[PDB]
């Protein structure tokens, strides 16, 4: 759970070049932050891991 | 390996669409040459009234 | 002191940076997310073929 | 349709091949002045952070040449070199004084 | 039949365009692996110059 949370976070950041919304910037592999958040373990497991 | 499978599936579906559309278009092509007995006009536009 | 310095050089040389394994994990996750998106796209083309 | 379907032929494989060649850390861009996004690996503070960083081998060599320990923070390199220059000036002055005294 | 075929061509075209955009992005030289550090110090490397 912890490894997966860190990995998702690391990869989310790879995608979010904090750059300026350009409404037009082509993401790597066409992936958005939301596509990665879906690969997170179930919310009950994430809270358990953080506690 | 999963992406290779998915890639084959996507290529198959793209080919299916190409084959499907070609088949569909064969129904609209007027057999110029009298001779070929076989292709019975499906549409009334092709009907020899 | 000479022995300690040799041992120090060895520890510094062993600084296990599992960066390669981590890179592979990142790539794997990104590609998994990519695969999921491409599966959704395949399902959409399948629907068009049925029509 | 044939033309557009050909464009998308092996599209997944083509993309994966280009992705496999990219360096992921090059994607991590940080803004130091709020305006210019630079890859974190190009930051001067990270030149010694990882043995795999592009400039690690070069700066390792520079640290050893100026006798700066590898555990020291990268921000200390210029201050240290400045002190070394100060020492050189002092040694020259001492030599000149001693040569005059002799 | 014309409207339906038209929609399929548009979907394939949009997908094709988006793919070309992504490929162009991934081919950027700055993203491509560890080119052997440059022998010359980049003008943007102020620390090495200093």
């Amino acid at each position: 759970g912890l490894q997966q949370c860190m990995l998702v976070s690391e990869c989310s950041r790879l995608l979010t070049a904090d750059s300026v919304p350009p409404s037009d910037s082509t993401s790597i592999l066409g992936l958005d932050k939301q596509d990665l958040l879906d690969l997170l373990p179930p919310n009950m497991l994430v809270l358990w891991v953080r506690d | 390996h999963l992406l290779r499978v998915t890639n084959k599936k996507l290529n198959h579906e793209l080919q299916s669409i190409v084959n499907g559309v070609q088949t569909l278009m064969s129904f609209f092509s007027t057999p110029e040459t009298a001779c070929e007995l076989s292709s019975q006009p499906i549409f009334l536009s092709q009907l020899l009234l | 002191q000479e022995q300690i310095q040799t041992a120090e050089r060895e520890i510094v040389g062993q600084d296990l940076n599992c960066e390669r394994a981590q890179d592979l994990c990142r790539r794997s996750l990104l590609l998994r997310a990519f695969n999921k998106k491409r599966e959704e796209e395949c399902e959409a083309l399948c629907q068009s073929n049925k029509k | 349709i044939i033309q557009e379907s050909q464009r998308l032929q092996d599209s997944i494989q083509k993309e994966v091949k280009h992705f496999s060649a990219i360096c992921l850390p090059a994607l991590l861009k940080v803004s130091t002045d709020g305006f210019n996004l630079l890859p974190s690996r190009e930051l001067s503070i990270n030149r010694m952070s990882n043995t795999h960083a592009p400039y690690y081998g070069i700066f390792k060599g520079i640290y050893e040449s100026v006798r700066l320990p590898l555990y020291k923070a990268p921000e200390s390199v210029l201050s240290h070199v400045a002190d070394m220059k100060k020492q050189l000036f002092f040694l020259r002055s001492q030599l000149s004084s001693r040569s005059e005294a002799i | 039949v014309y409207r339906e075929l038209g929609s399929i061509v548009q979907e394939l075209k949009e997908s094709g365009d988006k793919l070309e955009e992504r490929l162009t992005m991934l081919s950027d030289v700055n993203l491509l692996s560890a080119s052997k550090p440059r022998s010359n110090i980049d003008s943007k490397d102020l620390t090495s110059h200093r």
